[PDB]
């Protein structure tokens, strides 16, 4: 819980300096879905559409 | 530098996976064709034949040469553009300027009044003669 | 899986849980085609590209950094699909 807060804060830091434009809530939808073995090449098509 | 991130996809399968033949044959083969490409450049450069100007020609002609198959004719290309860019230095130094600086000879247009200038046939640019003159 | 596909569709277009519905089924679709990854799986491979990319954009501290930030992410010890994480962030760059 301390552990994935902290990995989630490594995540947000990393998110701003690719500039992706993601934020904490998607970013954390993004990584539950990643984490279930999910495709992110699909995933990113689909991110793209959605921001679109 | 690109090449050697290839290798090392192989220690990972080393790590997990199994022995395959076909592995390394149908990982290796999109890649050995590049290498053999890069080699017959680097092959017709070891034979002492082409000084700076004219390498380019020779690369551009190549790089009209393969036209045909499109994988290979992009990497022709980004030697005979990210190579092309010192020499395009130049071109703009001498066609804005009229000011002609090289530490060796890169550009064919070599100082030595109306003013001569003497060219060689040394070096030669990627596009050839109707150019060269203007 | 459906709960989650659904929420990020919802969140990322600021719309509610039923407005979402044309998007929803063009997502479910796109997944359901390609659901699981076709690549290798190989964090190494990510890392670098992340890394040439910044060498690409000569915004080379921010590069040093990410190394950094990796580093610590890998350290802690809590994800284990890290690559398509990172993999999906560098696609959205």
């Amino acid at each position: 819980m301390s552990a994935v807060r902290e990995t989630m804060d490594v995540l947000l830091e990393i998110s701003r300096l690719l500039n992706t434009g993601l934020d904490m809530e998607t970013l954390s939808i993004c990584v539950r879905l990643c984490e279930q073995g999910i495709n992110p090449e699909a995933l990113s098509s689909v991110i793209k559409e959605l921001r679109r | 530098k690109e090449y050697m991130i290839l290798i090392s996809q192989l220690e990972h399968l080393q790590r997990q996976g199994l022995l395959s033949l076909q592995k390394l044959w149908f990982y290796i083969q999109p890649t050995l064709r590049t290498m053999e490409v890069l080699a017959s450049i680097a092959t017709s450069l070891n034979k002492g034949e082409c000084f700076g100007g004219a390498t380019l020609s020779l690369l551009h002609d190549r790089t009209f040469g393969y036209t045909g198959d499109s994988q290979a004719q992009e990497l022709c290309l980004y030697l005979t553009k990210a190579a092309s860019a010192p020499y395009f230095d130049i071109l703009e130094r001498w066609i804005y300027r009229g000011i002609i600086n090289d530490p060796y000879s890169e550009f064919m247009v070599e100082e030595h009044w109306d003013q001569r200038y003497t060219i060689v046939q040394q070096q030669i640019p990627s596009f050839l003669q109707k150019v060269a003159d203007k | 899986p459906n709960v989650l596909l659904q929420n990020l569709c919802c969140r990322i277009l600021g719309k509610g849980e039923a407005d979402v519905a044309q998007q929803f089924q063009y997502a479910v679709r796109v997944i359901g085609s390609n659901f699981a990854p076709t690549v290798e799986r190989d964090e190494f491979l990510v890392t670098e590209k992340i890394k040439k990319e910044f060498v690409r954009q000569r915004r080379e501290a921010d590069g040093a950094l990410f190394s950094e930030l990796h580093r610590k992410l890998q350290s802690q010890g809590v994800l284990k699909n890290r690559w398509s994480i990172l993999y999906l962030l560098l696609s959205l760059s």
